[PDB]
């Protein structure tokens, strides 16, 4: 229903579902417009994070075979740092 | 089954889900509720190919296999500039830095 | 001669009985080399045999006589004696089942 | 130890199905509670397994050393097979946290003596060194079974 806007460091806006964004403990600590601005997370990293939110909500409590979450080696460090800061 | 999309217009990206049976027009209703822009002010594109409101997402080429949650399929979006529609411009995301020396 | 094969089927019937199930269960079905993780078994055992394989050949009337029936029974036990060390648990169960077979096979 | 197999000596046929993209390491908990490794399973392959009723089993990724799910849970116990029906143990991938999934990628591309060489916060140097194992997951499992 409700959506939330996640802004990266380079001005990219990412509109995702409220429940999906709450997978991040950091975002959950900030929210009950409804928007969160990250000044240290670039667009290509914050996009991959929003894909994980969809990946998590879909396959949590799932009975199917769960696919591996793809991670490119060129973003492994940046994605790890964002995941550590977001608590997701 | 269910498809997972990335509606992109300029620097705005929407992560939403839909079905292969849902039409392009119903997808515009989704953009209508989020961006407060009615469907007649929207044009949905698929990498330079315009989408018609009467076709379903499956018939357009969006597959359950190619629109997965971990890798959603991108849907182009353009808005009407008062008089007419603007050119489809999707600003690319930032680039990753050079791979470290000790990686790989 | 038909009396022998009738008694042979009766001997195998008791070998499947529950009173001997405590030690006869590993020889009911053929040796599962995949389930047991045995790589060298097919190389060492040139002719595998079990109790169910006897039952199908006995019901299929493939045993020319009783002596042919006993050769497969003996072949089943020896494969366990050839592949497994004498101190292993499975060799002990094979001997206790062979005592059941030998005591009735002698009293035709 | 509390989590251990019972010496029932009652056979039970079980099938180990690897639905994960990685090599699965089946681990058996003996009657003293100690974990013992068993031959690995290639991805997308299944094989019959002879075990016994009341035995404990947990499955691990041979690459990431992280635990895997078996029948949508951490532990597996073969029951007495009914009517000669085989018991299936579907080994599937869990939904890792993004941090742990990222650690699996960084650990697989950097030698452990170069973790500190990476340009990240010092808190991630420890997490990179906190490699997953059966021992750690067994301690967490026993604490839950101890208080409950
Ligand atoms: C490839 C792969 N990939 C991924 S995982 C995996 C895998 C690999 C190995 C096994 C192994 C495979 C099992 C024998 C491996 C040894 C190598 N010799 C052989 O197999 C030679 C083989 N002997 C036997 C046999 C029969 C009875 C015995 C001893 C041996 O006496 C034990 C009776 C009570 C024990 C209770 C117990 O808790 N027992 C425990 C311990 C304490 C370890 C002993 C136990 O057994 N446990 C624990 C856990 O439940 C796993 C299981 C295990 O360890 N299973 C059999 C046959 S035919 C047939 C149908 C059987 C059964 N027969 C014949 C005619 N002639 N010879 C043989 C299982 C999975
Ligand atoms: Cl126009
Ligand atoms: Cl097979
Ligand atoms: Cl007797
Ligand atoms: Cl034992
Ligand atoms: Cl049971």
């Amino acid at each position: 229903s409700m959506y939330v806007k996640l802004i990266s460091s380079d001005g990219h806006e990412f509109i995702v579902k409220r429940e999906h964004a709450l997978t991040s403990g950091t975002i959950k600590a900030m929210l009950s417009t409804n928007e969160v601005n990250f000044r240290e997370i670039p667009s290509h990293v914050l996009s991959k994070v929003c894909m994980y939110f969809t990946y998590k909500v879909r396959y949590t409590n799932s009975s199917t075979e769960i696919p591996e979450f793809p991670i490119a080696p060129e973003i492994a460090l940046e994605l790890l740092m964002a995941a550590n800061f977001l608590d997701c | 089954m269910d498809v997972f999309l990335m509606i992109r217009r300029h620097k705005t990206t929407i992560f939403t889900d839909a079905k292969e049976s849902s039409t392009v027009f119903e997808l515009k209703r989704i953009v209508e509720g989020i961006l407060k822009r009615p469907p007649d002010e929207q044009r949905l594109y698929k990498d330079d190919q315009l989408l018609d409101d009467g076709k379903t997402l499956g018939e357009c080429g969006f597959t359950s296999q190619t629109a997965r949650p971990q890798a959603p399929a991108t849907v182009g979006l353009a808005f009407r500039a008062d008089d007419t529609f603007e050119a489809l411009c999707i600003e690319p995301f930032s680039s990753p830095p050079e791979l470290p020396d000790v990686m790989k | 001669v038909s009396e022998q094969l009738k008694c042979c089927s009766g001997i195998l019937k008791e070998m499947f009985a529950k009173k001997h199930a405590a030690y006869a269960w590993p020889f009911y079905k053929p040796v599962d080399v995949e389930a047991l993780g045995l790589h060298d078994y097919c190389d060492i055992i040139k002719h595998p045999m079990d109790m169910s394989t006897i039952k199908s050949k006995l019901e299929a009337r493939e045993y020319r006589d009783a002596q042919e029936f006993g050769a497969d029974v003996r072949l089943m036990f020896s494969n366990c004696y050839k592949y497994n060390p004498p101190d292993h648990e499975v060799v002990a169960m094979a001997r206790k089942l062979q005592d059941v077979f030998e005591m009735r096979f002698a009293k035709m | 130890p509390v989590l251990r197999s019972v010496n029932s000596r009652e056979p039970s046929q079980v099938i180990f199905c690897n639905r994960s993209p990685r090599v699965v390491l089946p681990v058996w908990l003996n009657f003293d509670g100690e974990p013992q490794p068993y031959p690995t399973l290639p991805p997308g392959t299944g094989r019959r397994i002879h075990s016994y009723r009341g035995h404990l089993w947990l499955f691990r990724d041979a690459g990431t050393h992280d635990g895997l799910l078996v029948n949508q849970t951490e532990l597996f116990v073969p029951s007495l097979n009914v009517d000669g029906q085989p018991i299936f143990a579907n080994i599937t991938l869990p939904v890792y946290t993004l941090k742990e999934r990222c650690l699996q990628v960084v650990r697989s591309l950097v030698k452990p003596e170069n973790y500190r060489r990476l340009d990240i916060v010092r808190s991630l140097y420890e997490d990179l060194e906190d490699h997953p194992n059966v021992q750690k997951d067994l301690e967490r499992l026993t604490q839950e079974r101890i208080a409950h």
